[PDB]
């Protein structure tokens, strides 16, 4: 069932990390502060985005440094 | 790009990009966890070794084959062998790759089905296409027509095709093949004191069967030379000493591809499931069969083997039909070049299942017009 | 140890001529000025100890760069302080490899000698490239023009 | 000569090293931190009606929800390459594993402790 | 902090702190109480000499070894020479520091239970860890594989290992050791006149049996050798004077090793129980244990066993495998410098059996996860 906890765990990210959505009960005040809980959301998404290129850059590095050194010893 | 000519086979998984010779990595395909408890600390011991790896500590280990017959029998095994080919043996992510699979005959469905949706999912090759074992190693004799007999390690089954136009209604899928010869082996060395038991052993029951078994081509005429003089007793070195010396086990092992009442299968032998394969063509192509039957698949490279069959066949056939029997030195990788130059082919280079094609119609699209 | 030696490096010579005292008070006697291996031996078992003589010829080679086999007066303060240990851990080996992997900056997983080069540029430090070169040929094992991970690190080795 | 001025060296360029490394991070951080003002749209929260509040409410959280599948994809992709090196790490530990264990220095017994107690204080050093 | 790397053996306790290369203090583990009367008053006697402190007045004591064979017979001696193994021979109080003791294979559960209870109640340790006297010897060798025979004082024993894996059901473990090799000796002694019995004397034969005894490459011929001329009768002098010849008592007191008939003990000896342990193992791995059998333990030391050892070896194994004996000098030690190494890595760091563990599950935690 790997792949599919994959999806059922993507599916879930869906409403995971976006939870019951309700604007239509919410005043002009609670719409503002929603708005802006989904803009520091997505700014919290786009940092560890960030984040997750940083480590794939250095993983790519280290992954030529084992190459090397795995053509070396042989 | 240059496409992936994966063959996944049974035994030895061969693969290599298409435009070339010969395969670019070959190995058993086997994954072995290990048994024993292990008691150095920080020695680096990983939890399954496949491909080569566990041919070499396979004295600690439990080797287990992941395709039965043809079939696939465990596909968390099968999914890490596809891994260990792409990434270590190749290593070219399949992101970039169109990959050509190849399927015995007469399989079941939902072991294509599942190899598709395990391609286009996991990996997520750009496409991919499956091609039955024998058209290939059609291909690669350069032929058009033709009958072959592809003995391979799981099954053996012999397509007749005619002028480019197979024959379904024809087609003989036999399930004995190298593994049984080496079980059978393995049970009549026990006649001489030699007893071997072990997965790990088999290995070395299989080596002793490459290496010194051979066809007879009379077999009662060598049966008797066998049990009165003593010129077939040939000796094998063991990976420890004690020297072996195997008498009539040489040409017994693999005489039951002629007679499989040895083993008990009630079928007919590779001579006769043949000729009943050519019978049930038309009357009219019957000629061109018995011209160019072609053998492949890596069983049929046992030393005396083309002229048993082509001597059976000629007792079966009309006495006024030519009997030739195609055997190329390049036996074993037969089906493998075909598939290089299949995949080569400017033709062939609209057939692919299309990634988008998969996401409309779901893993039955192979069962489709891309076959 | 090595710490007090570099301290006492910025001391006169006559430190020397104390350290000499210091043995002849212990061991009255000697008169070449070079501690083999019966001097220390004797030292120590008056003090109640007996440094294994494969040790102390160890120490001899290691401090030894020309083959001499022999201590000269700084080579015999070395010797001296080499008597005890005190070079722990060598500094941290994941803060090595990220310098290592600083270094490279064309990421080829290698060092030349121009990144060498470029490197002490960017130190500063009173340099010759003499040193250059020894620093180059204590890295550089192959001689391949590169540094390796394991000869970066055995370069690196005991290293704080 | 003297391996001390050769020490002294290889510590200046340690030195160096790290000094270098922690100015390329802060600058590495800040440009991030940059790169990720300038990519989340800016918020606009005045002047608005009502049901055009919920709606640009209602937009916001569909990008949301999109940016939470693009970064789960990404999060996937980089935990398959942290796996990947995991296992290229392990294979490079069995290739330089073996008999490369480094051993500790303690075969010297106790020098100073002997050397104080038979000499006084004389010993300066320890 | 630093670790304590505790050995407690049998005939000889070696410990030191880890990370080093040789065991900071080395003694035996005997405790004698006093036996005479004993007139002078506030002379300060004591009443029991432990460690090496009964050695020197070993003439009016009755010494008592508290380890029979690798089990434990009499705890309380035993806690006394732990006591006196941490406060005055390392003078480093047991509550800052972790402990690594070793254990023989194959010994009750109880003793290695009751080891852990002491160490944790009396001593209160922060972490101990019990560890398999071969293993390390294994360590130290800077090996991986490699079938190890460690005959020490109390109890020899035979563990194989591959790759790290230890094989469990190989080990081969036999208590004739360097005590039976003593008793027999002072046996012996007596067929030329000398006879020692006192528990102290038995240290007098000890002395000779280190430092005259010998391992013959043939055993006839040296029979028949020392049976005509006198070129082998070596003098040794008494504690007192009166000098003693040693003639074939030489090397007939270390043949009891491979013959142990002499001493009535049915087993093989120790060149027919290591090819014993060897064939238990799979067929695969015969090589590398063949080609790296390894010697550890102090009665391993006898001039001229590594070659007496190969050869025999070499008569029983198969003609082509190469047969090579690991022997270091430092062999006395090698356990204890293999266990220093072991609680000096870092990936071992985790395995220790932490205070707040024993607290949960009581002793039994031993047998369990962290073993
Ligand atoms: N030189 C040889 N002589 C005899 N038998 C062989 C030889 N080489 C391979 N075989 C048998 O053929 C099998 C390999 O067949 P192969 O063609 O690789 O199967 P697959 O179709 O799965 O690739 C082996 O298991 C072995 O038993
Ligand atoms: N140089 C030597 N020659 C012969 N026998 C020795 C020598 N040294 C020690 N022995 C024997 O080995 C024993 C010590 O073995 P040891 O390895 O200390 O046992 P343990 O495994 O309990 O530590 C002594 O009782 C002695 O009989
Ligand atoms: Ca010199
Ligand atoms: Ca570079
Ligand atoms: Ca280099
Ligand atoms: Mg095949
Ligand atoms: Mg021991």
């Amino acid at each position: 069932g790997k792949r599919q906890t994959e999806r059922e765990k993507k599916k879930k990210i869906l409403a995971e990390r976006r939870k019951a959505l309700a604007i239509d009960h919410l005043n002009e005040d609670q719409l503002r502060e929603k708005a802006k809980e989904l803009w520091q959301s997505i700014h919290n998404l786009e940092a560890e985005k960030f984040d997750l290129q940083e480590k794939f850059k250095q993983q790519k590095y280290e992954i030529n440094v084992l190459r090397n050194r795995i053509n070396d010893n042989q | 790009t240059t496409a992936l000519v994966c063959d996944n086979g049974s035994g030895l998984v061969k693969a290599g990009f298409a435009g070339d010779d010969a395969p670019r990595a070959v190995f058993p395909s086997i994954v072995g966890r290990p048994r024993h408890q292990g008691v150095m600390v920080g020695m680096g011991q990983k939890d399954s070794y496949v491909g080569d790896e566990a041919q070499s500590k396979r004295g600690i280990l439990t080797l287990k084959y992941p395709i039965e017959h043809g079939i696939i029998t465990n596909w968390d095994d099968m999914e890490k062998i596809w891994h260990h080919t792409f990434y270590n043996e190749l290593r070219v992510a399949p992101e970039e790759h169109p990959t050509l699979l190849t399927e015995a005959p007469l399989n079941p469905k939902a072991n294509r089905e599942k190899m598709t949706q395990i391609m286009f999912e996991t990996f997520n090759v750009p496409a991919m296409y499956v091609a039955i074992q024998a058209v290939l190693s059609l291909y690669a004799s350069g032929r058009t027509t033709g009958i072959v007999l592809d003995s391979g390690d799981g099954v053996t089954h012999n397509v007749p095709i005619y002028e480019g136009y197979a024959l379904p209604h024809a087609i003989m899928r036999l399930d004995l093949a190298g593994r049984d010869l080496t079980d059978y082996l393995m049970k009549i060395l026990t006649e001489r004191g030699y007893s071997f038991v072990t997965t790990a052993e088999r290995e070395i029951v299989r080596d002793i069967k490459e290496k010194l078994c051979y066809v007879a081509l009379d077999f009662e005429n060598e049966m008797a030379t066998a049990a009165s003089s003593s010129s077939l007793e040939k000796s094998y070195e063991l990976p420890d000493g004690q020297v072996i010396t195997i008498g009539n086990e040489r040409f017994r092992c693999p005489e039951t591809l002629f007679q499989p009442s040895f083993i008990g299968m009630e079928s007919a032998g590779i001579h006769e499931t043949t000729y009943n394969s050519i019978m049930k063509c038309d009357i009219d192509i019957r000629k061109d069969l018995y011209a160019n039957n072609v053998l492949s698949g890596g069983t049929t490279m046992y030393p005396g083997i083309a002229d048993r069959m082509q001597k059976e066949i000629t007792a079966l056939a009309p006495s006024t039909m030519k009997i030739k029997i195609i055997a190329p030195p390049e036996r074993k990788y037969s089906v493998w070049i075909g598939g290089s130059i299949l995949a080569s082919l400017s033709t062939f280079q609209q057939m692919w299942i299309s990634k988008q094609e998969y996401d409309e119609a779901g893993p039955s699209i192979v069962h489709r017009k891309c076959f | 140890d090595d710490i007090y030696k570099a301290a006492v490096e910025q001391l006169t010579e006559e430190q020397k001529n104390e350290f000499k005292a210091a043995f002849d008070i212990f061991v009255l006697g000697a008169e070449d000025g070079c501690i083999s291996t019966k001097e220390l031996g004797k030292v120590m078992r008056m003090l109640g100890q007996n440094p294994t003589p494969e040790e102390l010829q160890e120490m001899i080679d290691e401090v030894d760069e020309d083959g001499s086999g022999t201590v000269d007066f700084d080579e015999f303060l070395v010797m001296m302080v080499r008597c005890m240990k005190d070079d722990s851990k060598g500094k941290s080996e994941e803060e090595l490899s990220d310098l290592f992997r600083m270094f490279d900056k064309n990421a080829d997983g290698y060092i030349d000698l121009d990144e060498l080069k470029m490197m002490l540029q960017a130190t500063g430090e009173t340099i010759t490239e003499d040193d250059i070169e020894e620093l180059m040929k204590d890295g550089d094992k192959n001689n391949d023009g590169r540094i390796d991970y394991d000869e970066f690190l055995e370069f690196m080795k005991g290293v704080e | 000569i003297s391996a001390s001025r050769k020490l002294q060296l290889k510590t200046l360029m340690l030195q160096i090293a790290k000094q270098e490394m922690e100015r390329e991070a802060e600058e590495r951080r800040g440009e991030k931190g940059r790169v990720l003002r300038t990519r989340c749209q800016p918020l606009e929260l005045d002047g608005l009606g009502f049901e055009e509040l919920q709606d640009l409410c209602r937009q916001l959280h569909a990008r949301v929800d999109k940016v939470d599948e693009e970064r789960y994809d990404v999060e996937a992709k980089v935990t398959k390459n942290i796996t990947e090196i995991a296992d290229l790490t392990q294979k490079i530990y069995d290739l330089r594993g073996k008999f490369k264990r480094p051993t500790l220095r303690r075969v010297r017994i106790s020098a100073d402790a002997m050397m104080q107690a038979l000499l006084g204080t004389r010993a300066k050093e320890s």
